[PDB]
């Protein structure tokens, strides 16, 4: 009954990855002036089953100078994350319920970063190991202002627990009381998703195609898959974050609706941003996310420490 | 006897043509934005404190309640 559970976690998850590539593609050319697919199948709904389809059943290529073992493993352990990423996850009842669910997203995130080092290492192409070491310096970048941001956010939850942010935000959204951490957090949460304007480990216009540039058919396939399931499960986890939808026990499917709104509006953000900006440069990335936000984190994180006990608001938990 | 018929602009001429930019200003002053900011702040802060005290007096009741089914 529990596997049951596993599965209605993970195929729909599936699913929705597969039609966020329609709908990436379709906001993408409405944007452009133009309409995207809408011949395979009605509305393009079919598009999605046709490029499964012919990604499995197009030949896999193995290089001759890769290193087979890893090459495999890689995107193996980048599917598997994106997957196991979802289950503390409160809509409103998580599949795990963890004491620190937020130090394990942020542990698994951490190591989801390997899948593109040791695809890019293993490729054995100049281009691949280039996208292997941007997502060194992108990690490098990100990882510690996003580590003291969810920290500053979570001070006022007073615990590590994800169902516990349902209770903080109650009457009030946590936007209100942490839009400049909030902002910062997107901005990170971007970064972190190799999503434009920060998609550098890719980088089609200047690496054809990054990491993965050797991959053909289905690993490739699943490298898509992990990216847009990351994509999907970190708009989840803002929405939860910062604006927390109201829970009735009795009626939790409320909640549900609620949440999949919020999350499909932060996705469709995300795809509104990656139509309107140009890319950054990666030392750039690195200069802004520790000259600019790595000092306001640090205030802001000694002003979120400092106000709770200056208005004696501490949060229950121990 | 036809006269000459030709593709030619009409008589007067054509109406006038834009080519200047057009940058219009549309937006609020920084005073106005960072106003706006720490309003929106002060008003979380004053309701997350009222949320918390309540929390905190919950905890204490059900703290209460495991002391009294203790022995
Ligand atoms: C106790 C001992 C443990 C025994 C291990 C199993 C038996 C060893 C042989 C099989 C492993 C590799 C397969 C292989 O070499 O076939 C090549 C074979 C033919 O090779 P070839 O083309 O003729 O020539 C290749 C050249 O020789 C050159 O090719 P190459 O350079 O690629 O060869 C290198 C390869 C060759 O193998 C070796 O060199 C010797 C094997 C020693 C490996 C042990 C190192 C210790 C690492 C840590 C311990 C891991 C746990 C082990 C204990 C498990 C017990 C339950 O060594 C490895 O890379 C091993 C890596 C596997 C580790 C997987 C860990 C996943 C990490 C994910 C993140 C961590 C999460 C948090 C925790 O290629 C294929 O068949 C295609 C796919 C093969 C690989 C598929 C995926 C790997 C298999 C599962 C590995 C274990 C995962 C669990
Ligand atoms: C500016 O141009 C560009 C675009 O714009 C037009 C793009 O879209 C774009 C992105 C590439 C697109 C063409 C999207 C391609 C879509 C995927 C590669 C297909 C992957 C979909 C499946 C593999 C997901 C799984 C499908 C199943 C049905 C899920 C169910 C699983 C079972 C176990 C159940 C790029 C790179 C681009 O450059
Ligand atoms: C039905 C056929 C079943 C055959 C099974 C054989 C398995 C095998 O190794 O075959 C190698 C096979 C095919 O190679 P070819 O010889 O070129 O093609 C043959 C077709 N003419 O190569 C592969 O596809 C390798 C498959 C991967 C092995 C599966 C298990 C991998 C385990 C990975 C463990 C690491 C996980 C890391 C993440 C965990 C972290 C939380
Ligand atoms: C990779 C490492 C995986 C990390 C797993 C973290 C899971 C987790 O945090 O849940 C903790 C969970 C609940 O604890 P709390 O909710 O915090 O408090 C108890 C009150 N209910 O505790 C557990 O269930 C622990 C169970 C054992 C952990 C599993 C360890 C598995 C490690 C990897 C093994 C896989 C094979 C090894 C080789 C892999 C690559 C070849
Ligand atoms: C009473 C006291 C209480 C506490 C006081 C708090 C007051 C705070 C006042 C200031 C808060 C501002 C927070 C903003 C943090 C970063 C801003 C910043 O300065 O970064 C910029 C740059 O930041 C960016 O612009 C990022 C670019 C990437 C843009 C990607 C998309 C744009 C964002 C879309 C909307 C985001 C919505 C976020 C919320 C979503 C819901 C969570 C610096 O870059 P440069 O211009 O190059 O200057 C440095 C070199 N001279």
């Amino acid at each position: 009954m529990f596997m049951i559970n596993i599965l209605s976690l993970i195929i729909p998850i599936l699913l929705a990855v597969a039609f966020l590539t329609l709908v990436e593609r379709k906001v993408l050319g409405y944007m452009q002036l133009r309409k995207g697919p809408n011949v395979v199948g009605p509305y393009g709904l079919l598009q999605p089953i046709a490029d499964a389809l012919k990604l499995f059943t197009k030949e896999p290529l193995r290089p001759a100078t890769s290193s087979i073992s890893m090459f495999i493993i890689a995107p193996i352990l980048a599917l598997s994350l994106a997957l196991t990423m979802w289950v503390p996850l409160p809509m409103p009842y998580p599949l795990i319920n963890m004491n620190l669910g937020v130090l394990f997203m942020l542990a698994m995130s951490s190591l989801a970063v390997y899948s593109i080092l040791w695809s890019g290492w293993a490729s054995n192409s100049k281009y691949a190991l280039i996208g292997a070491l941007r997502a060194v310096a992108q990690t490098i970048s990100y990882e510690v202002t996003l580590a003291i941001i969810l920290l500053s956010v979570l001070l006022m939850n007073g615990s590590y627990t994800l169902s516990t942010l349902i209770t903080t935000q109650e009457h009030i959204w946590m936007i209100f009381t942490s839009w400049p951490l909030a902002m910062m957090w997107f901005i990170s949460t971007l970064a972190e998703t190799n999503r434009a304007p920060f998609d550098l480990t890719e980088g089609e216009s200047e690496l054809v195609s990054g990491f993965n540039v050797e991959y053909a058919a289905g690993p490739f396939a699943m490298f898509f898959m992990a990216e847009y399931a990351n994509i999907i499960m970190m708009n989840a986890f803002t929405a939860i974050l910062f604006l927390g939808a109201s829970h009735d026990p009795h009626t939790p499917e409320l909640y549900t609706i609620n949440f999949v709104l919020k999350t499909l509006a932060l996705t469709i953000t995300f795809l509104w941003i990656r139509a309107s900006y140009p890319r950054f440069r990666y030392d750039q990335l690195m200069h802004l996310l520790w000259k600019s936000f790595l000092p306001l984190t640090l205030a802001l994180c000694m002003w979120h420490i400092s106000l709770p006990i200056m208005t004696a608001s501490i949060p229950p938990q121990s | 006897a036809s006269k000459v018929k030709q593709d030619m602009p009409p008589p007067g001429g054509y109406g006038p043509i834009d080519y200047k930019r057009n940058l219009p200003r549309r937006g609020l002053s920084g005073y106005s934005m960072f106003a706006v900011g720490i309003g929106t702040l002060l008003f979380g802060y004053w309701s997350m404190m009222k949320w918390n005290r309540e929390r905190r007096r919950l905890q204490i009741e059900d703290f209460e309640a495991r002391i009294a089914l203790m022995p």
